[PDB]
């Protein structure tokens, strides 16, 4: 059974055929969950720095181009300062996209310390629905970069195709970030009022409204819950 | 020409100038993740066997950020990447995270022309065979991309020989050259028949 062959006689594409899409864990993970903290902000214009503490993950989510058919190029993400706000032990999650993406995010990861551990494939079914230039076959996915610095999921995330001009990755990567358990100062950038999700802080432009206060945040932290993994228990 | 060619060789040493262009190469090689050093690999002699075509690239781990390299050095662009979702027999997929996939890069050379870009999507979902047996998919694939063009597989074993292609590798059984200016080249590059240093 050629599922690309019959993806060429039928326009269903291959993904379409894969079948079939702990729980302690996920109430672990809520108990030690900061309250979501979210900020306006034009990333572009904003001193990256006045973000503090040093975060223990980033989950990096620009505009691209691509993803309409303010857009941000590979050349403004790779002028994002993220080393300065990257604890010393941290790791990032860079939505790349399909085009050059995949090369050009590779170079962030470099030029900001990281050294890539995983390649998350967001593969996009079509079973309701039945090109760059550059292109030699339809496009059908998205890649997830996974990066880290210093010392139960797959890397597959299948969902159907959003309708034309919605953006909004799958939720599914917060629970394989949330699941790795690598700290809980986390930062979603370009994030939107409808990610903002507990045991995060959200900056980016189009948010409406903000809660961000740095002592408030950095309360959330302080001793005995300095080094907590986010899936442990509360220290009482 | 048209039924499968093979040459079992160390393609590090093979003379890969004696078999002329492609419209399409292919290569499966054994990163060191018997295989090659990053310099080896660095070396091969790809940029001898196309004019204007593609070039699909099997990559895992940290081949992913060599083989990009590799790539490059070669005179490739990156313009694709070929994921194939890993299933069994009932449509099931199989450090940080387990891999349900394998990575293929696909690369542009040159400018070609009169291929049928679009026909298929850049995900194959197929069921594992031997460990390190490639998908046949990716023939299907490459021949609505090009066909009855001239294609060479590099790293292959003997279950990837394919009509329309010439395969490399060390475990292939022997020789077996039918295109006539190609058994031509080697005569005369090969005339005892025996290929080192
Ligand atoms: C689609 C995938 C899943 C397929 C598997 N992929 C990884 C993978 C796994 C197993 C492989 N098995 C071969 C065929 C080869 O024959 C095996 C043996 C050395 N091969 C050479 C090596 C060579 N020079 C150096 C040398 C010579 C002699 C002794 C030591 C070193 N010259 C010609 N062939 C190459 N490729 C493989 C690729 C991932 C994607």
């Amino acid at each position: 059974n050629d599922y690309c062959q019959h993806f060429v006689d039928t326009g269903h594409r291959p993904q379409n055929f894969i079948r079939d899409v702990i729980r302690l864990k996920d109430e672990l993970i809520a108990k030690s969950n900061t309250p979501p903290m979210y900020l306006q902000a034009d990333i572009e214009a904003f001193d990256i720095r006045e973000l503090t503490p040093k975060f223990d993950v980033i989950l990096l989510e620009p505009p691209l181009e691509e993803y309409y058919r303010k857009c941000w190029t590979w050349d403004d993400i790779m002028k994002l300062e993220i080393d300065e706000i990257a604890a010393p032990r941290s790791f990032i999650f860079l939505w790349c996209g399909s085009g050059e993406g995949l090369d050009l995010g590779r170079v962030c990861l470099r030029k900001w310390g990281y050294r890539r551990c995983e390649d998350i494939c967001w593969i996009k079914t079509n079973k309701n629905n039945p090109l760059d230039p550059k292109a030699v076959f339809q496009r059908t996915k998205e890649h997830c970069l996974m990066g880290i610095k210093g010392t139960v999921d797959i890397d597959l995330i299948i969902t159907e195709e959003p309708e034309i001009g919605n953006i909004e990755k799958p939720v599914e990567i917060f629970h394989i970030i949330e699941h790795f358990c690598l700290g809980r100062r986390r930062l979603h950038l370009f994030g939107r009022d409808s990610t903002i999700r507990p045991g995060w802080l959200t900056v980016g432009p189009t948010l409406t409204n903000s809660n961000y206060n740095a002592e408030t945040y950095a309360s959330y932290f302080s001793a005995p819950n300095s080094y907590l993994t986010g899936c442990t228990e509360e220290i009482e | 020409l048209f039924p499968p060619q093979w040459i079992c060789c160390d393609i590090r040493y093979l003379d890969v100038s004696i078999l002329g262009k492609f419209a399409v190469v292919m290569a499966d090689p054994p990163w060191d993740i018997g295989t090659l050093t990053d310099d080896e690999m660095r070396r091969l002699n790809i940029p001898v066997l196309q004019d204007d075509g593609f070039l699909f690239l099997w990559v895992t781990g940290r081949a992913m950020e060599l083989g990009r390299e590799c790539l490059n050095l070669w005179g490739y662009e990156r313009v694709d990447e070929i994921i194939w979702v890993k299933t069994n027999q009932l449509q099931r997929i199989i450090h940080w995270l387990n891999h349900g996939k394998e990575h293929c890069l696909v690369g542009v050379k040159g400018n070609p022309q009169g291929f049928n870009q679009g026909l298929d999507c850049d995900v194959i979902v197929a069921e594992v065979r031997s460990t390190s047996h490639k998908p046949d998919e990716i023939y299907g694939m490459i021949e609505r991309l090009s066909p009855g063009t001239r294609k060479i597989e590099l790293f292959g074993r003997p279950h990837n020989v394919q009509p329309n292609w010439i395969t490399l590798g060390n475990q292939l059984d022997g020789i077996h050259l039918l295109d006539p200016d190609v058994v031509a080249r080697f005569k005369q590059r090969y005339p005892d028949g025996i290929i080192s240093k």
